[PDB]
């Protein structure tokens, strides 16, 4: 059969563990709700740079529109678990 | 739809007496239900049964029955006037039987 | 033979051919015709067959057997067109044709003198009923059923061909008169003993054995009830007269051979008794009552004496006629409710008094009153059995107990108490079925005024 | 001797019957748009043979009499009350709109053998290529369910890929307003339920996927409602067209054999339309199938093949 | 393609398997060989897919080998005796070498699997003559040479073929996988007799081929290839459906039909040779058949399935091509059984 | 027997394991088999020279020339393959199941 | 009361691509209803060559 049945904690993982492999983000000071603009200090570029490494690490395409609004890991997830319908 | 599928209703039973009081339970047809009844009735209980009774109830004897008796009869007659057994443990004649010639 | 054999082929096109309101009809009274002329088969020269040629032969033992076969398809008749009404004139031919079909292949089958034929045909026999089965019953159970009695037969059936090859090599016949006349004793070795098997166990089957009976409740529950009555009058009597032919040619070996088949055949004689005292379905109760009496003939064939064969035959013919009753009892109410529940309809004997008059003498035939001619064969069975060992008095004893117990317990729920309220639809019984009770019941009542007819070729 | 592997190898050949007027020619347009009256008219003038567009009814004209048969023995679906209750919970809409997609599959199989056959060209009013913007307009307005889109894309999909598209496609453009007064002016009063938004959907189907898709593999003539009545330049507009564009002119003789054997064995061209699909709005049981097939098979011409109904005056069939 | 190509091509293969039959030298039997799969080639690919590319693929690799394999106990039998002709081959390695590339050639097991992938992969007319004229050849060839095989190979491989068709067709539910299946046990059955009487193979391949045939003109009437789409039939043919049912009845092997003759036949030749264990399971293992069988008749026509809406324009068109032998087909596939002592004539 | 005969058979027996295993181009065992054809055409030729059969040395012509037309069946089956599917590998031959 | 027959979830049982289905083959699909699959996008790129400038 193809891959198991892909949870939320699964994704939350990965997207936490693509984001302390970014060089910009301090590995202990990044939390689920930590603000990429306010909360890491990142720039509106580095925020794509983000992006793209989450399209990477899940195999699917993200339009801007919908990047413009994830200023979050959380929104991240929640994004994520959206499109791949998951629902836990 | 929230229906599965387009099927007809199931319907009611229609009782043959609503039609036809007096119906038999054989055909809606009166005609035809009148006359399967007597057939049924006329070919089961006056052919087959009582007809058929009789041939088996007066088949010849073939079986042998009454000639055996008879048979019987004029052998113990025979056999009690002469003072001879009545039957023999043997079936058969050991004159014509040639058993082994030793046992041991 | 061909006197019968060709009237009932001629069967096929005359309700091919018939009008769309006559099929009934004509079938009915050429089939009554065809039982009519059958019935003079029972004439019998005691000594030795009836051998009319080559291929055909009739016995003591054959003859009521095809008197009931032939007597039996009016009955079906009878009893199907009232639930097949609403069909189509093609697919009520097609009906017709199934069960002319078999009954063809039951008078061939009972009449051959060559085992590979009686073989050919005693498989045959398994087509239209399946096609019956699966194509007119009523439920979604019917599928599973057919598969079962399909492949519960053929699993016993093939290692009998391979037996009855393997024989006809070795001895150069299989025609049952030099297959008799030239008999030798089986050795006492592996290989006799699995010949021993393959020879018994496809009859086993069909009788059936306890143990091998799981496809008869599904098959006679699920069928209907042309079906039913078929199965249980005719087609489980092909094991036992197929046993009856066969272990001329299995002696001295059934000796110690029968031995696990007989202790099969009364403890799950008594299994089945009990079993039909918790039954909420009234089709499997009448199923298991045939398993029941089925497994006493099993005893009588295995057993080997003149007085068991005997008491089987009178045992199959009565067994026969009585069953193929109760399921037509049991149809009458069904077709009024639309339910097997034997608690649903209750006290029917204040809306309906002379078919629980039926319901009575039925009852009362199933549990072998004297001097019916169902006692006849039971008691023996019995004297057969307390010959080869008085210890079986106590299970024929416990299992007449039982018998009388679930028989009188059926008529008492169905016939007795106060009638269901909410149930307004049970209509006057009708001239086909009382008529359909009555041809029934006469034959087995007139048969005890002579009983010689049906007790066999050891009489 | 009927066409078939033995009538080509000897003799009978397609384009040998060409003769640059066969162009298959399709008129179409929104609702209650004059392009019935335009076809007849280009027909009548370019010498070709007409199709009135196909209906519910379409089938019964070619078999048996012309004569067309009970609702619920043929179409099973109805018109007026999809008008009356679009919305309805008996599947009634997707219905009639799969048993017209395979009643106009059937009328381009049949003109398609008239053009294969004769050399004469026909002229169709709508066509298999431009029955989706019903559907569309239906799933817009929430009539049908997605699955019901889905079902009718792998049908188009599994049918429509075994046929040549149309040379010439007109359509006769009208705007939604005028298309509203002529429903009112008309004095149907199933056709007055009919919303702007409907005839909006179909019109915005048309023009984004249906011309623009033709546009690739056909030249399409489009025309306004008031220059739709001139039948004499329209026809002069079609004899000056160039067909360089679509697969028509990269047709040989082997090609046109195997159309010629589908269009003709009207079974295998239905083939594809009673896929076991389970849709409830299309599935129909044991029951009902059994009792209509009956019914169907107890028409006065029917229980037979056709020369061998006694009953409609057939004779010498003991020697048939 | 060109109805002359096809033609052509048809009339090459059917040459090519009377040029195997015919032939006295090994090098024209190798040549028949050659020449049917040359032509065989193109007519799985005359409905272009790639499907069919695939199935047209799968069969030249599996025919090549088997070809190679021939050629090369050719050769070895000609190294150990200067012989050429088709008698009996001098050496055992060449035998065995003979016997995998018939076998292969075949579809017996275990060389089945190409058999069920191919048929799946063409059209309903490329797999009538797939199942029933390319059986011929391979089989001719094995008949000449039956006193040198080896019986333990070859009846290994005969049990292997009827198990793994009965557990295949279990599994199936596109018609044409199932008819593959019935075809590997069907040939198990068929080369289980062969080492000793050649007649009870020719007997039990002109029955297979008859009943093999009305099956594949019934389904091509019916124009279906799943369980699910001849579930419709019974709504616009019933006729088709009941004729279907009473010849997946025969090919069951259920008395009194025809299908059951053949078993019978080979189960009392067998056991003329004191053979009894394997015609036992043979039939034992044949009730599997019987059991897809069965479901395919429940599926088909002894039940009512639900139908679609556009089966009404359906009801009012004939079929434009008919089967001229159809009719003959099924009834040599039901109503023969009487006339058994007629296999004399075959020998 | 020589060992040429030996050695000849064991190519026979390599082309042959060659063909039963696979890589993933198709043309890799189209080339196996014209291996196989090779051996058996110098098997034969090396049989019928040593015994002197003069008829049969007609034989391996016949064999060369139906080798030829094997060939052109692949490489037309390999043309196919290859337009389906722009390439040659095997597993892309799949659709089909047991 | 009439006899029952078949309905669309009995019906559903052999509409799949295999019977018995087990974890691995659930992924099957059904072969397409005409024996034709859908075009695969494996474009074949051109070969790109520099003509000149030497
Ligand atoms: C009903 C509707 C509801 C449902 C129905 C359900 C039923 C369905 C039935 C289906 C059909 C069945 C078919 C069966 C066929 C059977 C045929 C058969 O086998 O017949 C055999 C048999 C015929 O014998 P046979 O082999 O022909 O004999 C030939 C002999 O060699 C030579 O014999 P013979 O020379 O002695 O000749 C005698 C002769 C002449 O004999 C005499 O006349 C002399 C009699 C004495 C008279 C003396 C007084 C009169 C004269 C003096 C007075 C006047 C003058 C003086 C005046 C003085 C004034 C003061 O008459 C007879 O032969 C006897 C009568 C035969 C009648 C047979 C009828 C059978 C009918 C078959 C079908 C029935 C269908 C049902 C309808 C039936 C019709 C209603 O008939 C009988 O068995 C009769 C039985 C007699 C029994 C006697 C008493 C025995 C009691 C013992 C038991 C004690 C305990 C209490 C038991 C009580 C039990 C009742
Ligand atoms: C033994 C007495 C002898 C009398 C001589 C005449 C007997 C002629 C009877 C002929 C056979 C009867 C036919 C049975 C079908 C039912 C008929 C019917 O529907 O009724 C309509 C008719 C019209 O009434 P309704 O006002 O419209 O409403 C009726 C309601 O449905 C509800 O009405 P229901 O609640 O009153 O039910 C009707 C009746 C009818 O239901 C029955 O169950 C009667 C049948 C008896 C049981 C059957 C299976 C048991 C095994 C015995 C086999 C014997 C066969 C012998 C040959 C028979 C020839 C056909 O049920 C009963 O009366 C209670 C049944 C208990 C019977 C116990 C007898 C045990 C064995 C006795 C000895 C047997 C061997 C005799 C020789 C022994 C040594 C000397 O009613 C009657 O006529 C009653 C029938 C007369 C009772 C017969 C009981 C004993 C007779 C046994 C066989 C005769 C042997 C003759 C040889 C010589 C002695
Ligand atoms: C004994 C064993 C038991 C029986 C054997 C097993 C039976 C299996 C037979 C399967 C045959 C397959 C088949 O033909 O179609 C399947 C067919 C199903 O196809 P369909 O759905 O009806 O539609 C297919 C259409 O044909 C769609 O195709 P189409 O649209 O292109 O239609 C073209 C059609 C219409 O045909 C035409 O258009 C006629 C035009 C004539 C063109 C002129 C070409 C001539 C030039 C070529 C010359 C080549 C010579 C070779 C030289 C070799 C040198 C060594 O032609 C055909 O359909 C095929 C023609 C078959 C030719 C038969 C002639 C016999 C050749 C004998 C060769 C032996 C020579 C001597 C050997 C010496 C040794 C070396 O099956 C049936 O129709 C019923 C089954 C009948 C089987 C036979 C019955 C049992 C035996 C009696
Ligand atoms: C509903 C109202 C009920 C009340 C009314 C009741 C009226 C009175 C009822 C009581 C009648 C009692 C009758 C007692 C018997 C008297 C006649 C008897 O003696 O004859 C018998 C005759 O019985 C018949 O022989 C046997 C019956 C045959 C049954 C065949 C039925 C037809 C076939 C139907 C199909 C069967 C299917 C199953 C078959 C296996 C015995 O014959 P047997 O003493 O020797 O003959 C001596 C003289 N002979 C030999 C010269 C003749
Ligand atoms: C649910 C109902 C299904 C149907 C039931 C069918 C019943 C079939 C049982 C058959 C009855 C007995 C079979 C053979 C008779 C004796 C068997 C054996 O145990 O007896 C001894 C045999 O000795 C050993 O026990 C050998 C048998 C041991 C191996 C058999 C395995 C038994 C385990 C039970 C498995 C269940 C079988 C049924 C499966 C469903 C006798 O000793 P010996 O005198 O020296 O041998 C006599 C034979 N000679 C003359 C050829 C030498
Ligand atoms: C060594 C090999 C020996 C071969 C013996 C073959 C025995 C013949 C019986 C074949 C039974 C096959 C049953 C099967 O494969 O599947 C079980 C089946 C699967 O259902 P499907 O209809 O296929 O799918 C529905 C969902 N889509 O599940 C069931 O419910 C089966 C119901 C009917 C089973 C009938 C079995 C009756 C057996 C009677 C006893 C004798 C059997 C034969 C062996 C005898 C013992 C030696
Ligand atoms: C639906 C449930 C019904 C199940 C009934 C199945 C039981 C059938 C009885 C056994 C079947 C095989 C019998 C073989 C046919 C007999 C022919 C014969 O006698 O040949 C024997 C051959 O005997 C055998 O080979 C028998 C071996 C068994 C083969 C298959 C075994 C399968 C299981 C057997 C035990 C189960 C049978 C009873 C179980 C009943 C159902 C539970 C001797 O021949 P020769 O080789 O010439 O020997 C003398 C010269 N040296
Ligand atoms: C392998 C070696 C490769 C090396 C060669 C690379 C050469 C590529 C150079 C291409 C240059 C361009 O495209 S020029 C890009 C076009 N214009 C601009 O960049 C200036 C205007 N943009 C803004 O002012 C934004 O506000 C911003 C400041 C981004 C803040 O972004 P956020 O606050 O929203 O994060
Ligand atoms: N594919 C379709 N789906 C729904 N309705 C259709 C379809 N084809 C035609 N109709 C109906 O046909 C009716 C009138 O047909 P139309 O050609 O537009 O007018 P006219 O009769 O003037 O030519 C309209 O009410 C339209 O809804």
């Amino acid at each position: 059969s193809d891959a198991p049945p892909l949870t939320l904690e699964a994704i939350k993982d990965r997207v936490l563990y693509v984001l302390k492999l970014y060089d910009k983000i301090d590995p202990e000071k990044l939390s689920v709700n930590s603000h990429f603009m306010k909360d890491l200090g990142l720039d509106s570029l580095d925020q794509v740079e983000i992006i793209m490494a989450m399209e990477d690490e899940f195999g699917f395409e993200i339009p801007d529109i919908d990047a413009e609004k994830l200023m979050c890991p959380q929104e991240i997830v929640d994004y994520i678990a959206d499109k791949k319908d998951v629902y836990e | 739809p929230t229906i599965r599928l387009q099927e007809d209703p199931d319907p009611e039973d229609e009782n043959l007496y609503e039609k036809n009081p007096d119906s038999h339970g054989y055909d809606k047809d009166p005609i035809v239900d009148l006359w399967n009844m007597r057939v049924v009735f006329f070919f089961g209980f006056s052919i087959v049964l009582v007809l058929g009774s009789t041939f088996v109830a007066y088949l010849p004897d073939y079986r042998m029955q009454e000639w055996a008796r008879r048979e019987a009869e004029r052998l113990v007659k025979y056999r009690e006037a002469n003072g001879l057994p009545l039957m023999e443990s043997n079936c058969f004649d050991p004159n014509k039987i040639q058993l082994p010639e030793d046992e041991d | 033979m061909l006197k019968i054999i060709i009237p009932t082929t001629m069967l096929l096109p005359m309700t091919w051919m018939s009008k769309h309101n006559m099929i009934w009809i004509n079938a009915t009274v050429h089939s009554l015709l065809i039982s009519l002329i059958s019935l003079s088969l029972l004439n019998q020269l005691g000594e030795n067959s009836l051998n009319f040629s080559l291929t055909f032969f009739s016995d003591s033992l054959s003859a009521p057997l095809l008197v009931l076969t032939t007597w039996l398809l009016p009955l079906m008749l009878m009893a199907s067109q009232s639930h097949l009404s609403k069909e189509t004139t093609t697919r009520k031919k097609l009906y017709i044709t199934m069960l002319i079909l078999l009954q063809l292949f039951l008078i061939m089958t009972f009449t051959a003198t060559e085992l590979i034929l009686f073989y050919i045909l005693f498989e045959a026999t398994l087509v239209p009923t399946l096609i019956i089965i699966t194509r007119w019953g009523n439920q979604t159970e019917r599928l599973n059923a057919g598969l079962y009695f399909l492949f519960y037969t053929l699993a016993g059936s093939l290692p009998l061909l391979v037996a009855l090859v393997y024989i006809q090599n070795t001895t150069g016949s299989l025609n049952f008169l030099i297959i008799h006349y030239w008999s030798h004793p089986l050795s006492n070795s592996w290989s006799n003993i699995f010949m021993w098997l393959a020879c018994i166990m496809a009859f086993m089957v069909k009788m059936p054995l306890y143990g091998l009976h799981l496809w008869l409740p599904k098959a006679h529950v699920e069928a209907p009830i042309a079906g039913s009555m078929v199965l249980a009058a005719v087609l489980l009597k092909l094991g036992g007269y197929g046993m009856m032919r066969i272990t001329t040619i299995l002696n001295p070996l059934t000796n110690y051979m029968a031995y696990p088949f007989l202790m099969l055949s009364m403890w799950g004689m008594i299994m089945t008794s009990s079993i039909c005292l918790r039954q909420t379905d009234l089709k499997s109760l009448i199923a298991y009552s045939s398993v029941s009496h089925m497994a006493l003939v099993i005893v009588a064939i295995m057993i080997q004496t003149p007085w068991s064969f005997m008491g089987a035959t009178a045992l199959m013919i009565a067994h026969g006629l009585t069953s193929s009753m109760l399921f037509c009892l049991a149809n009458t109410n069904y077709e009024r409710v639309h339910s097997r529940t034997m608690i649903l309809a209750r006290g029917l004997q204040t809306l309906l008094p002379l078919m629980a008059t039926w319901w009575l003498v039925a009852s009362l035939t199933n549990l072998a009153l004297p001097p019916s001619i169902n006692l006849i064969g039971e008691l023996f069975i019995i004297t057969a059995s307390f010959s080869w060992s008085n210890i079986t008095i106590i299970l024929m004893g416990m299992n007449m107990m039982i018998t009388a117990l679930y028989s009188l317990y059926m008529l008492i729920t169905t016939q007795r108490g106060k009638y269901t309220h909410h149930i307004n639809n049970i209509k006057p019984s009708f001239t086909r079925e009382n008529a359909l009770m009555a041809l029934h019941i006469l034959p087995l009542l007139l048969l005890t005024l002579n009983p010689k007819m049906i007790l066999g070729p050891l009489y | 001797l009927q066409y078939g592997p033995l009538a080509f190898v000897l003799g009978e050949r397609t384009t040998r019957k060409l003769t640059e007027t066969s162009k298959v020619i399709t008129v179409d347009g929104n609702i209650c748009s004059g392009k019935g009256r335009l076809a007849r008219e280009i027909a009548e003038k370019l010498g070709l043979r007409h199709f009135p567009e196909a209906g519910i009814h379409y089938a019964d004209s070619t078999t048996g009499d012309g004569k067309p048969l009970d609702v619920q023995l043929s179409g099973n679906c109805s018109l007026e009350k999809f008008y009356d209750d679009p919305k309805s919970n008996d599947g009634n809409s997707y219905r009639l709109q799969s048993w017209l997609y395979a009643s106009r599959l059937l009328q381009y199989a049949d003109a398609l053998e008239h053009l294969l056959s004769t050399g004469q060209g026909v002229v169709l009013e709508r066509s298999i290529y431009s029955d989706f913007v019903f559907l569309e307009a239906m799933y817009r307005q929430g009539f049908i369910r997605k699955q019901c889109v889905e079902h009718y894309n792998e049908v188009k999909k599994v049918t429509a890929c075994e046929y040549l598209p149309p040379h010439v496609v007109v359509y006769v453009d009208v705007p939604v307003p005028e298309i509203q007064s002529r429903i009112q002016k008309k004095g149907n009063p199933h056709e007055m339920k009919i919303t702007a938004a409907y005839l909006q959907d179909i019109e915005n189907a048309y023009k984004k996927t249906f011309l623009p898709e033709m546009s690739e593999k056909c030249e399409v003539l489009q025309y306004s409602a008031r220059e739709a009545e001139d039948a004499e330049k329209v026809v002069e507009d079609i004899e000056y067209l160039k067909c360089d564009k679509g697969p028509w002119p990269d047709q040989d003789d082997r090609t046109f054999h195997r159309l010629r054997m589908l269009v003709q064995n009207k079974l295998e061209v239905l083939n594809y339309t009673t896929i076991p699909v389970y849709l409830p709005e299309i599935t129909i049981g044991a029951h009902q199938s059994d009792r209509v097939f009956q019914k169907f098979t107890e028409l006065p011409g029917r229980k037979y093949s056709p020369g061998y109904n006694e009953d409609v005056g057939d004779k010498w069939i003991w020697l048939k | 393609m060109n109805p002359i190509i096809y033609t052509t091509l048809i009339m090459t293969v059917m040459s090519g398997t009377m040029l195997v039959m015919i032939s006295s030298h090994w090098l024209l039997i190798w040549i028949g060989f050659e020449m049917n799969l040359l032509a065989m080639i193109p007519v799985l690919m005359k409905n272009f897919n790639p499907r069919a590319t695939e199935a047209a693929t799968k069969y030249f690799l599996t025919q090549a080998t088997a070809s190679m394999m021939l050629m090369m106990a050719i050769i070895i039998n000609l190294l150990y005796s200067g012989q050429w002709t088709i008698t009996k081959m001098f050496n055992p390695v060449a035998m065995t070498m003979m016997t995998m590339a018939l076998a292969m050639k075949l579809g017996l097991s275990p060389f089945h699997f190409w058999v069920p992938e191919v048929t799946q992969g063409i059209s309903l007319q490329a797999g009538l003559l797939l199942l029933t004229w390319q059986k011929l050849a391979p089989l001719s060839v094995l008949c000449q040479i039956s006193q040198s095989i080896n019986p333990n190979l070859m009846l290994t491989m005969a049990m292997l073929s009827i198990l793994i068709g009965g557990w295949g067709g279990l599994n199936q539910t596109q018609l044409r996988k199932i008819m593959a299946y019935s075809s590997i046990a069907h040939m198990g059955w068929m080369t289980a007799v062969l080492p000793y009487n050649t007649t009870m193979t020719i007997l039990n391949l002109l029955i297979y081929i008859t009943m093999t045939l009305a099956m594949f003109m019934l389904l091509i009437h019916s124009s279906a290839t799943t369980t699910l789409s001849l579930s419709h039939t019974w709504n616009k043919m019933p006729v088709i459906t009941s004729l279907m049912m009473v010849t997946l009845l025969s090919m069951g092997g259920l008395p009194p039909l025809s299908g059951f003759m053949p078993k019978w036949m080979i189960i009392q030749e067998m056991t003329k040779n004191e053979s009894i264990i394997m015609p036992t399971l043979m039939a034992m293992t044949a009730l599997l058949n019987l059991y897809f069988y069965m479901r395919l008749a429940y599926s088909s026509s002894l039940t009512m399935f639900p139908s679609t809406n556009n089966m009404k324009m359906k009801w009012q068109f004939e079929h434009t091509k008919q089967m001229k032998l159809l009719p003959t087909m099924i009834v040599l596939s039901t109503l023969v059984l009487p006339m058994t002592p007629a296999l004399s004539s075959l020998n | 027997m020589p060992l040429v005969y030996m050695n000849i058979i064991m190519a026979f027996a390599i082309a042959l394991a060659g063909l039963l295993m696979y890589r993933s181009h198709l043309m890799s065992s189209l080339l196996c088999l014209e291996g196989m054809m090779l051996s058996l055409f110098i098997m034969s030729t090396l049989i019928i020279l040593n015994t002197h059969f003069t008829l049969a040395n007609m034989m391996p012509i016949i064999l060369l020339v139906f080798a030829a037309c094997e060939a052109a069946l692949g490489l037309s089956l390999l043309v196919m393959v290859s337009n389906t599917y722009g390439t040659d590998y095997v597993q892309n031959l799949n659709l089909l199941q047991c | 009361a009439r006899q029952w027959q078949p309905d669309v979830e009995w019906a559903e049982q052999f509409g799949g691509a295999v019977m018995y289905p087990t974890k691995e083959t659930a992924h099957w699909k059904p072969p397409p209803w005409n024996d034709v699959d859908p075009p695969k996008d494996t474009l074949v790129s051109n070969l790109t060559l520099n003509f000149g400038p030497q």
